DNA sequence: TATGTGACACGTGCCTGGAGACTAGGGAGTAATCCCCTTGGCGGTTAAAACGCGGGGGACAGCGCGTACGTGCGTTTAAGCGGTGCTAGAGCTGTCTACGACCAATTGAGCGGCCTCGGCACCGGGATTCTCCAGTGGCCAGTGGCGGCC
DNA sequence: GGCCGCCACTGGCCACTGGAGAATCCCGGTGCCGAGGCCGCTCAATTGGTCGTAGACAGCTCTAGCACCGCTTAAACGCACGTACGCGCTGTCCCCCGCGTTTTAACCGCCAAGGGGATTACTCCCTAGTCTCCAGGCACGTGTCACATAT
């Protein structure tokens, strides 16, 4: 069940990134944007996952 | 005049780039050399799988990055945009080290 | 064979790259050597664990299996190395 | 003239007192009421050993106190002495809560 | 029979006492209810697991070693009641 | 200091859990080897690291100031003691069966090996997109002239 | 006749605007090598049957929690009131950052050495298990001084 749902998330992310085959960046973006999965795996690190695109508001100009 | 971007513009651009990117950010050979150097301090003549070195690089980069977002949270919490040594010291102590 | 100052091998622009991936907009000049010491302390902790695993394995060859054991032992579990 | 201490002086005095003391700072029976209320929201007719309620207590202010030294360090980090709830949010986020 | 408000049973002076134990000398007025919510969050985070252990023991009454278990699950190991 | 008390520390029955003798067998220690994986080394090749330099943006000092919270004090209440009743229910103990570990077989699903190919990496040319900087008018206050007044 | 207030010009400052320039993506084309799918092996998953036993159940019990009731008193609560604290403004120096230039060493690519991880084989050291037994620590009980409270 859990592999099926994370594979749904990964396939959705790959189709968002227009890729047929899933990559660890898709895995990172999928696992960080599901709050139950993210707080399930806050201390679990993915090889070559990268980070979420996240910029604080005061970092933006004006 | 020659072109010149204002400060922070290129910084935000590379922030977006490296958030977009997934690759390792430090050079492979000096990292492996440092790993061998510090592992020699505990026991002599240690041989390394390159996969082990890459795992160390990956875990180290992720650990450092997470510490850096904590530093960012401290800096914006301190009403500043420039990170400071006391921010990292605070973040380490709050995490419990 | 015998090396000394490879903590400086983690160069300052590499630290800037890590910071920009970390969402840092501005970096103080005093940051880099501190972060060098921090990543240092972290790395001899984890490779002390790795060395202890490896000598327990009666090996001089460090395996990534030992590495991922060490990282999950410090509560920093890493995926993708045969664990 | 009725004596009045300047602000912070008393607060420091019971800071020293409660750092000296080990006794529990929570009214026990309202705390037990809150425990039974929250636990009833998941399972009805829950009965409690009093020692379990006690253990839940010192666990609770152990978490709360450690949160307050974290937030106090955050507040003095921000060059302030009066604590804000955003300090608490910062501490919770850095701890990964 | 049912209860509706006991979060206010954790009074503002009790929170003030805890902050003095925390070394906090000056407390904003916005602090108290937000801290009530935070501690309450910690409370169902522990008591859900406590109830889960209690029902899995086929007991209807909560026992203390179940609380000891549920607290060491959160990395919050408590001494003096195990066993 | 006084004290009086109950927690704490120690005497005592006990039984059960640790230990002594033996056994069987099997997990681990050890020899070989080999080969695969790791180490060691040269030479382009830049990307990256470093160096420098103006210069804007940001930490930070100072101040005012208006506030929200420390401090003090009387009140109500509800926390806390303590005392009784009583029961859910945790928990302890016979029972016998579901159920699952264990032994012989055998296979077929799951893993090693290969191959290829198409998803995907790389590159180069447009299109885009943003942003930063030169103008661009409005606004506001500075400023000189003018007319009335004394 | 000079002065003063008014009035109209004016210059500088500040928000708005268009365009240029460079970064960024997107589109199309090209190679190229991991995906994955097919094929052969094998070992372990399954089937079947057995023995023993783990635990669910039944049943009791006694005990700890729940409720209540009354007293008491300190804690909470709420109001008064001062003061110090966030904190925004202003400014000011100076600190990294963008933009180059140099330079250097990382990396790839290739090549040679060997060594120790892993694998198989053999062995035997050790230990789990069984029977017997007895004493070590635990429950229970009971005096007693450390110290909490009081002054």
């Amino acid at each position: 069940y859990l592999t099926a749902e994370i594979l749904e998330l990964a396939g959705n992310a790959a189709r968002d990134n227009k890729k047929t085959r899933i990559i660890p960046r898709h895995l990172q973006l999928a696992i960080r944007n599901d709050e139950e999965l993210n707080k399930l795996l806050g201390r679990v690190t993915i090889a070559q996952g990268g980070v979420l695109p996240n910029i604080q508001a005061v970092l933006l100009p004006k | 005049k020659p072109h010149r971007y204002r400060p922070g513009t290129v910084a935000l651009r590379e922030i977006r780039r490296y958030q977009k990117s997934t690759e390792l950010l430090i050079r492979k050979l000096p990292f492996q050399r440092l790993v061998r150097e510090i592992a020699q301090d505990f026991k002599t003549d240690l041989r390394f799988q390159s996969s082990a070195v890459m795992a160390l690089q990956e875990a180290s980069e992720a650990y450092l990055v997470g510490l850096f977002e904590d530093t960012n949270l401290a800096a914006i919490h301190a009403k500043r945009v420039t990170i400071m040594p006391k921010d990292i010291q605070l973040a380490r102590r709050i995490r419990g080290e | 064979k015998v090396l000394r100052d490879n903590i400086q091998g983690i160069t300052k622009p590499a630290i800037r790259r890590l910071a920009r991936r970390g969402g840092v907009k501005r970096i103080s000049g005093l940051i880099y050597e501190e972060t060098r010491g921090v990543l240092k302390v972290f790395l001899e902790n984890v490779i002390r664990d790795a060395v202890t695993y490896t000598e327990h394995a009666k090996r001089k060859t460090v395996t990534a299996m030992d590495v991922v054991y060490a990282l999950k032992r410090q509560g920093r579990t890493l995926y993708g190395f045969g664990g």
